[PDB]
């Protein structure tokens, strides 16, 4: 979607653009924010020859699921839990994803009737 | 293919001929066989109902907007038999085909094989040189001043005669020749 | 091998979709006189055929027997 | 009645939908006769030859040759340099040389200008 | 309609002919007339081959640099190395997100 | 080459053409084998507006 | 798609007969791109290749 | 793909050559009970081409399905992609219900 | 192997099965002689359901103006003969 | 190299002194270990020449040239002893003496080490080649064709006598070496475009350029097939090699006087290769593909790099190699049938299976199928005229495509189809004939295994 | 009459096919390319008595 | 094995060609209900999708209209 339809059809003005996005400061809103952290070494991911699209944040447990795809080879139906555990944290990053998007459309909404608003007192 | 074609059809010989392709065309609208059988019925009652038309003019007027109508509603995928000259067949076995005076450049060594077979050859190859003076002459008196006006041969009249021009109609390869 | 024509007489549109088209020929004054000739199309072996839906779902029946008595199995083989 | 077919160079017109076999005359039918009978006499002259028993090689064909001899030799003596001739010669045999011409100075001007200033990322091009 | 009677005479004299043709086409018995273990596929087919093969590469291909180059194995933490006997450590401490 | 008739005996049965006739200037582009000019169902002008 | 063609091949049983559209000829006749892409180049090449390189 | 492709072709040549060299579908019969095994091969090929769940068909086209949908693409181009994964199933239909559903068309020599 | 060798008997029997499976000619009046127009009161559009008839029976198209010729059963069994290269 | 010379010489009285029935054999013979003896040519080094004195000279542009003159001479023999049957006995000494002072004239001209030696017996090339299409040839153009030939080529190479000898009083020396050595650069004036001209305009007509190629069709048509032969094989190579011999002196005029002869090459190569699409005669087919793959040849010569001076060679061997054996394709079937309209004689693959398969190899190498020399050849050149300008591309690219369309439209009208009729005189290939073909084809290939030998001193 | 040289030609489309596959440079890649045309030009046209085919 | 033409019969039909279509039928349709029973997360899909707007702004950081 319905977004698509929102901005192409309703107000693009308060609609996030895809490519141009955040348009807001990262701690805007917030009072502080945790720098997110990494649990698999560059070296470790270079050892590992991942990809160089594979090497997000939930590369780690990448590794894990090929050392033990590597380890049960003939069994190749052993592998279970850790790609549902890399599927998981796939899971995760892309519910964060949607969270930033949801961030910015609610920024923009706001800051623009907020400060439209503001100019309408301005304008009595 | 086999017939001598004449100068021109006539109008019943193109009245049969579209009533055909109609069918054809209908046939390959109507997949299915009863469906198929209902419209032709219907096709021939509706060819029949101008049979008695004694006014040529009106006829020739009536064939003329019935061809219309079929080039407008033809099948443009129409059914055609496997063999036919759009067919998928239709000259798959033509490179198997090998024409008979290929034989006379045989191997002796080739010839040893086969025998009989060239036996019986050597026999229709005597009975050819045998004939051809006699067909050349029947041909001669059958033959108009003018040249002839048709594509059809006679027969053979006399005691051991054979129809004129016959060899390489009597030889041919096959049509499963391999 | 030394294989001989079946009687023609046996060749009857009694009962298949022909008797309808007939029937409706004869409401219009018409006859079709080739019925006979595409009888033996619904006469025999050919007179019945599945649908679509029936055709899809061919081994369902043997399929799911074997999946039921495997999944039986497997529920109880775990109480090991 | 129906929506009419009108025929093209690359798609032409069906003999059933043609109205000149509509409506004929008995100088057609003579004139159908005449072409019948000059094709059964070609027929039957090349018939003779093609079943004679001590006929060995190529059955000469006039027409072929005459067809040949027609698109070579005979070409040049019935040529006439006219206004269309002429401007056909001279703009199909002229006009792509100096049009290939102008593309290609253009082509290596530009080429050769970007060369003298400096940019033009010739870097690894050891092979030319 | 139909045929003339010189039509019919002639078809029936070229069908006789045609026929007595097609007939004369046949073979006699003699007519080809002829002038005068087990598992040796997988020796001749598959191991001569593969030994011209590796003789080829173990001794003469390899006998030049980079003739056949291997893409480095994949490494992993907790894995040792079979030349130096390294061994590679873990993986920082999963948050152990169960 | 293609629109004639192909139940017709030719002389020469691939190029559907008889001996002694007269032979069309382009023949060769025209040996069925390549151009064809042979009537369509639908109308030309009418399978290019529908094409383009 | 399963139930718009089951559909559609289920009434070719009906004893009713009606003309093709025009949607039915683009679609069987490949949208006249044989039709019209084989003879048109072709014919201009050769015609081309024969009256001026040629003669 | 080219495992289910070269089966359907290949069952197609089966019932081409039982039929005396005869393509048309509108001279097919009903074949699904006169050849039962090139009915049941065509019918899983048919059903593995459409992508029908487990087959080989759907561990390849229904991730591609999926990825053509999650993807900063071309709008036109997705529309057109699924327009055609539903003409799919249709002409496999159109096969199945024309060459084995039914009653026989082909020549009475059987 | 493939289809057997079509002999003339089996063409005739296969002729004759098409003509008495036709409802406007009578099965014992019908005769392998038999003239379309003169014994059978059959008019040409008769003549040209009877010749699709035989083409739909052999899976082969006739060529009209060979069509239009053969009136008897004989003529028709001969000309797919001659057409197949039957000789026994 | 008087090692190869002086044997083609004991050629001649071994033929005028043999039996009246052992000259074929003989000469055939003698041919062939002459041949193997030039073999020992192809042995060149890295830097200089080989500098056999101070007359001859070999490098590794000509040692292939000359390799394949030696071995085109045994196949011309053979090739025509068909159809001089009839012929008397002294008559076929004066047929086996003139292609012998051919190959004599031939083995010359590429060895020599000054422009006017290299003149004098490019120019003694002519009466052999014109005594020969005159004298035997079959119709009456055959005097027309060699008044064609031999004027196109007179016209052009007058001046170039002119202007060789103007050089010479110039700088004081026409030896190659010198020339090389001592080089210097051309100015920009009238004196120096006409200079350039009378320089270029010989071998331009040689190749031939088109619009200059008239005499081409003509000569190669109405010649016998040992003319033809030679005519396709080698004697168009010499085009070829005094351009890339004389351009050394031609720079840097050369950088924009090329570009009238670089338009006429592609425009004309597409054109040459659009008419063979529509040809009734078989052997005019054959001479307008060399027309279009010489038309190639002069802009790989014209662009001046090595990449092109290496595609150049290849392509030049390999034309040869391949006109010659679609000349001799050719010819059997006007042997067999007296007639050279391709349309006469169709569907041959079912009379002659052996011969279709020659067909095939042959029309496959004519569209430079890889991985043959054609192809390494064609490639070059192509990557070549890319690096000077990319929109060759396209020029290059249909030209490309037109080939492959006219080769396989002359393979399938002369081999499939259906035999025509009337003609019941096709009789089985000789072993002869397909001894030729063989000796054809094989080298080509096996050059495919070794393609070092033929991509010239640029290598 | 002919399968065993069938049998050859799809053999031979095979290897051209392997070699188009596993090849490294360009070069060896154009050769299986235009080797697997012409095999698949060569197979089009089996029955080479027919003008469609070989159109 | 000998099957010989019919003539507008139903074909002879061996015993073997009905077994082997059946056998094979059944199989797919066992294979489909199997992997459909273990592997029900392969088209069901997996995880939840959630929805953006229960999301509150405490979690999103977004100020309440007033800075
Ligand atoms: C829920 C969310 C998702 C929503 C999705 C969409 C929701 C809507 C659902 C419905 C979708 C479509 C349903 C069916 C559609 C039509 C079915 C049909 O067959 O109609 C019969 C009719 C012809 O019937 P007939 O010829 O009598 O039948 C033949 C005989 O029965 C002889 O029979 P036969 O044995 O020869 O059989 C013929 C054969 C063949 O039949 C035909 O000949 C016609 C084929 C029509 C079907 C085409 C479908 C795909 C269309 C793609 C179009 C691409 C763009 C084209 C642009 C053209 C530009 C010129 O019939 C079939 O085999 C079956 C056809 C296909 C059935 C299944 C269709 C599935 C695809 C569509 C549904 C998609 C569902 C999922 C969508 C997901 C979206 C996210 O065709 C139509 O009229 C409809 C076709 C649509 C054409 C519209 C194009 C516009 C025309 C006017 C142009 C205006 C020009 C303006 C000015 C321009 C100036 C430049
Ligand atoms: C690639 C396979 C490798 C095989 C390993 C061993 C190969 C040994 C072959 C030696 C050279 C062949 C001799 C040429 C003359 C032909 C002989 C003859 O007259 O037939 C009578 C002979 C007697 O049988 P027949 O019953 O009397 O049949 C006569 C009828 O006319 C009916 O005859 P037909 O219907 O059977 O047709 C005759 C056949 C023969 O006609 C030919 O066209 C054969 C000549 C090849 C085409 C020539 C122009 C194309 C330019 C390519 C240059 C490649 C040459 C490399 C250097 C080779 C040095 C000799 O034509 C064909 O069947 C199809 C031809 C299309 C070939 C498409 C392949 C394109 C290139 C593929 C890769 C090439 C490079 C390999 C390496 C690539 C990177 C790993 O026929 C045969 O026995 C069959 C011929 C064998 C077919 C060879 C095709 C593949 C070989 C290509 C070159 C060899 C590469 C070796 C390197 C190892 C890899
Ligand atoms: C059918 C195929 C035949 C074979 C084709 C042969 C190709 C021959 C073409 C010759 C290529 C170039 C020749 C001369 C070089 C430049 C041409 C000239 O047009 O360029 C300008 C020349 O300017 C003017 O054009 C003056 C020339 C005008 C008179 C020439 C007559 C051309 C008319 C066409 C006749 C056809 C000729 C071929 C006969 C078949 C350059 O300006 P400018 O800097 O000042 O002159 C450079 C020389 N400088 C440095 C010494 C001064
Ligand atoms: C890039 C430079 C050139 C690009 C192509 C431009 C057009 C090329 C013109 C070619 C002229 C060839 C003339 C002689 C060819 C041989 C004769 C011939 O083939 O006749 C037609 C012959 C027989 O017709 P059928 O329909 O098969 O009938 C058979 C049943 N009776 O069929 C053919 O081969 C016709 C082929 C011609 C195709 C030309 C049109 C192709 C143009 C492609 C443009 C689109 C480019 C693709 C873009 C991709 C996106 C990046
Ligand atoms: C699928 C879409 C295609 C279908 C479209 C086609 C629609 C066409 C239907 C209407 C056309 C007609 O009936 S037009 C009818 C034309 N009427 C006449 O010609 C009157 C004179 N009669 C004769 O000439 C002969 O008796 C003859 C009748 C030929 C019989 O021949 P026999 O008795 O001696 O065998």
């Amino acid at each position: 979607g319905a977004h698509l339809a929102r901005r192409y059809l309703g107000d693009a003005s308060k609609e996030p653009d895809p490519l141009r996005m955040p348009t807001f400061p990262p701690d805007y809103g917030f009072p502080e924010r945790k720098e997110r952290e990494m649990v698999a070494t560059q070296q470790e991911m270079n050892d590992a020859q991942l990809m160089l699209q594979q090497r997000d944040y939930c590369a780690h447990y990448l590794i894990q699921l090929l050392k033990c795809k590597r380890d049960s080879f003939p069994n190749f139906l052993a592998c279970k839990h850790e790609q549902h555990d890399w599927d998981y944290c796939e899971h995760l990053d892309y519910v964060k994803r949607m969270k930033e998007f949801e961030r910015e459309r609610r920024l923009l909404q706001r800051k623009k009737r907020r400060e439209q608003r503001e100019a309408e007192m301005a304008r009595g | 293919a086999f017939s001598a074609p004449a100068a021109y059809l006539t109008h019943q010989q193109k009245v049969l001929r579209l009533y055909k392709r109609a069918l054809r065309h209908l046939e390959s609208w109507c997949v299915h066989r009863d469906k198929y059988r209902y419209f032709a019925c219907l096709m021939r009652a509706r060819f029949d109902e101008h049979k008695n038309e004694k006014d040529m003019v009106k006829a020739t007027q009536l064939l003329r907007q019935a061809e219309e109508e079929f080039w407008y509603g033809q099948h443009p995928q129409p059914y055609i038999f496997p063999e036919s000259p759009g067919g998928t067949s239709y000259e798959r076995y033509e490179c198997y085909k090998v024409p008979e005076w290929c034989l006379d450049d045989w191997h002796p060594s080739e010839k040893a094989m086969y025998p009989d077979y060239f036996a019986k050859r050597e026999q229709w190859k005597r009975l050819r040189r045998e004939s051809w003076e006699r067909e050349v002459k029947q041909l001669q008196e059958e033959t108009p001043p003018g040249g002839p006006r048709t594509e059809a041969l006679p027969p053979a009249r006399k005691e051991g005669d054979l129809p004129p021009l016959w060899w390489h109609i009597v030889t041919r390869p096959r049509e499963r020749p391999m | 091998s030394k294989m001989e024509l079946p009687d023609y007489k046996q060749w009857k549109i009694e009962g298949t979709p022909l008797e309808t088209v007939q029937e409706k020929l004869a409401a219009r004054g018409l006859r079709d006189p080739w019925g006979r000739n595409e009888a033996w199309r619904y006469s025999g072996g050919f007179a019945n055929n599945v649908s679509f839906v029936g055709a899809l779902l061919k081994g369902f029946k043997w399929g799911f027997a074997a999946f039921v008595v495997a999944v039986g199995a497997e529920y109880y083989l775990e109480s090991q | 009645s129906f929506p009419k077919y009108k025929p093209s160079r690359l798609a032409t017109l069906p003999a059933t939908l043609d109205p000149a076999e509509y409506d004929i005359s008995p100088e057609t039918r003579k004139a159908q006769a005449e072409r019948l009978a000059i094709r059964s006499r070609l027929k039957r002259e090349y018939l003779l030859q093609y079943n004679d028993p001590n006929r060995l090689g190529v059955i000469e064909d006039p027409a072929l040759i005459r067809w040949t001899y027609a698109r070579s030799a005979n070409i040049y003596p019935n040529f006439r340099p006219t206004p269309k001739t002429s401007l056909l010669g001279a703009l199909f045999g002229i006009g792509p040389l100096f049009f290939w011409y102008y593309v290609f100075k253009t082509d290596r001007d530009k080429k050769e200008k970007l060369i003298q200033e400096g940019k033009l990322d010739q870097t690894f091009n050891i092979s030319y | 309609s139909g045929y003339t009677p010189d039509e019919k005479l002639r078809l029936q004299q070229l069908r006789e002919l045609r026929r007595r043709w097609l007939k004369d086409q046949e073979l006699s018995p003699r007519e080809p007339v002829l002038p005068p273990r087990h598992s040796i596929f997988a020796v001749t087919h598959v191991l001569i081959p593969v030994w011209i093969i590796h003789y080829y590469l173990k001794y003469h291909v390899t006998a030049k640099p980079y003739t056949v180059v291997e893409r480095k194995p994949r490494i992993f933490p907790g894995d040792t190395i079979l030349e130096t006997g390294e061994v590679i450590p873990l993986m920082k401490e999963f948050p152990d997100q169960h | 080459q293609q629109e004639r008739d192909p139940w017709y005996d030719w002389d020469h049965p691939d190029l559907r053409l008889n001996w002694g006739e007269p032979i069309h200037w382009d023949l060769d582009m025209y040996i069925r084998n390549r151009v064809d000019t042979s009537p369509t169902p639908v109308s030309w002008n009418t399978m290019c507006k529908h094409l383009f | 798609g399963f139930m718009l063609a089951l559909e559609l091949n289920n009434t070719t049983y009906y004893l009713k007969f009606k003309y093709p559209s025009q949607t039915y000829k683009f679609s069987n006749m490949l949208g006249y791109y044989p039709s019209i892409m084989h003879r048109l180049p072709t014919y201009h090449n050769l015609s081309m290749s024969q009256k001026s390189a040629s003669s | 793909h080219a495992f289910f492709k070269a089966m359907l072709f290949m069952c197609s040549g089966s019932i081409i050559h039982s039929l005396n060299d005869e393509q048309d579908i509108r001279k097919m019969g009903g074949l699904y009970k006169a050849m039962p095994f090139t009915t049941t091969a065509l019918i899983i090929g048919s059903l593995a081409l459409t992508g029908m769940p487990y087959l080989t068909g759907f561990y390849s086209k229904d991730l591609i399905i999926e990825a053509v949908n999650m993807s900063y693409t071309n709008a036109w181009a997705l529309l057109m992609t699924l327009i055609a994964t539903s003409l799919t199933a249709a002409y496999s239909t159109r096969i199945i219900f024309f060459a084995f559903l039914g009653k026989p068309r082909f020549p009475p020599l059987v | 192997s493939d289809a057997p060798p079509l002999t003339l008997e089996a063409i005739k029997d296969r002729v004759l099965y098409v003509l008495k499976l036709y409802d406007k000619i009578d099965p014992e009046k019908l005769s392998v002689n038999s003239h379309f127009m003169k014994d059978l009161g059959l008019d040409s559009l008769d003549q040209v359901e009877i010749i699709m008839a035989m083409e739909d029976e052999f899976g082969f198209e006739i060529p009209d103006i060979d069509a239009e010729k053969l009136m008897c059963p004989q003529e028709i069994v001969d000309y797919i003969a001659d057409k197949k290269d039957v000789y026994e | 190299m008087l090692k190869i010379i002086i044997p083609t010489t004991m050629l001649l009285p071994m033929t005028w002194m043999s039996k009246h029935n052992m000259i074929w054999i003989n000469a055939t013979v003698h041919s062939l270990l002459i041949s193997l003896i030039s073999l020992s040519l192809l042995n060149q080094l890295g830097e200089n020449s080989l500098n056999f004195s101070l007359t001859f000279f070999s490098d590794s542009l000509s040692a292939p040239l000359l390799v394949l003159t030696t071995w085109l001479l045994p196949l011309m023999l053979m090739a025509s002893q068909s159809h001089l049957s009839k012929e008397t006995t002294t008559r076929k000494k004066l047929y086996i003496t003139m292609l012998i002072l051919l190959q004599l004239f031939l083995i010359m001209t590429f060895t020599a080490t000054e422009l006017i030696l290299f003149y004098i017996l490019f120019e003694a090339t002519l009466v052999p080649t014109l005594i020969i299409i005159t004298r035997w040839g079959n119709q009456t153009e055959r005097l027309n064709a060699g008044l064609y030939f031999l004027f196109y080529t007179l016209a052009g190479s007058l001046p170039l006598l002119v202007a060789l000898v103007y050089i010479q009083n110039t700088t004081g020396s026409l030896n190659f070496l010198i020339i090389h050595y001592w080089s210097h650069p051309l100015s920009n004036s009238w004196s120096n475009i006409f200079m350039w001209l009378a320089c270029i305009m010989a071998f331009m007509v040689k190749m031939p350029l088109y619009g200059l190629h008239l005499w081409l069709p003509k000569a190669h048509v109405e010649a016998p097939i040992a003319g033809s032969m030679v005519l396709a094989a080698v004697l168009l190579k010499l085009g070829g090699y005094g351009m890339m011999r004389i351009t050394t002196i031609l720079n840097p005029l050369t950088n924009y006087m090329a570009y009238p002869f670089l338009m006429l090459s592609m425009w004309g190569m597409i054109m040459t290769s659009s008419i063979c699409l529509r040809q009734t005669d078989l052997k005019s087919l054959i001479a307008y593909s060399s027309v279009s793959h010489m038309a190639l040849v002069i802009v790989a010569i014209m662009i001046q790099t090595p990449w092109s001076f290496m595609g150049a060679t290849a392509l030049m061997i390999a034309h040869g190699l391949t006109s010659s054996m679609l000349f001799c394709l050719a010819n059997t079937n006007y042997e067999r049938v007296h007639s050279r309209t391709m349309i006469l004689a169709r569907g041959l693959q079912t009379l002659l299976p052996l011969m279709a398969t020659w067909w095939l190899v042959a029309s496959l190498t004519n569209l430079a199928l890889p991985p043959s020399i054609n192809l390494i050849g064609e490639l070059f050149i192509i990557t070549a005229s890319f690096s000077w300008s990319n929109i060759t591309i396209i020029l290059m690219g249909m030209n490309m495509m037109i080939t492959a369309l006219y080769s396989l439209y002359m393979l399938i009208t002369t081999q499939r189809g259906k035999y025509t009729h009337h003609i019941n005189n096709i009789k089985p290939s000789f072993t002869r004939e397909n001894a030729l073909m063989a000796l054809h084809i094989l080298p080509l290939l096996l050059l495919t295994l070794n393609p070092k030998m033929i991509l010239g001193p640029l290598y | 009459p002919f399968i065993n040289r069938f049998f050859k030609y799809l053999l031979l489309f095979l290897i051209t096919m392997m070699i188009l596959v596993t090849a490294n440079n360009l070069f060896q890649l154009f050769i299986g390319w235009e080797g697997v045309g012409i095999m698949s030009f060569l197979l089009i046209g089996w029955w080479h008595g027919r003008t469609d085919a070989n159109t | 094995v000998h099957i010989e033409p019919r003539y507008r019969q139903f074909p002879q039909l061996t015993r073997s060609q009905l077994i082997q279509a059946e056998f094979f039928s059944a199989t797919m349709w066992f294979w489909i209900l199997w992997r459909f029973w273990h592997d029900s997360d392969a088209v069901l899909g997996h995880f939840p999708y959630p929805d953006p707007s229960q999301w509150t702004d405490e979690e999103l950081g977004i100020l309440p209209d007033d800075e």
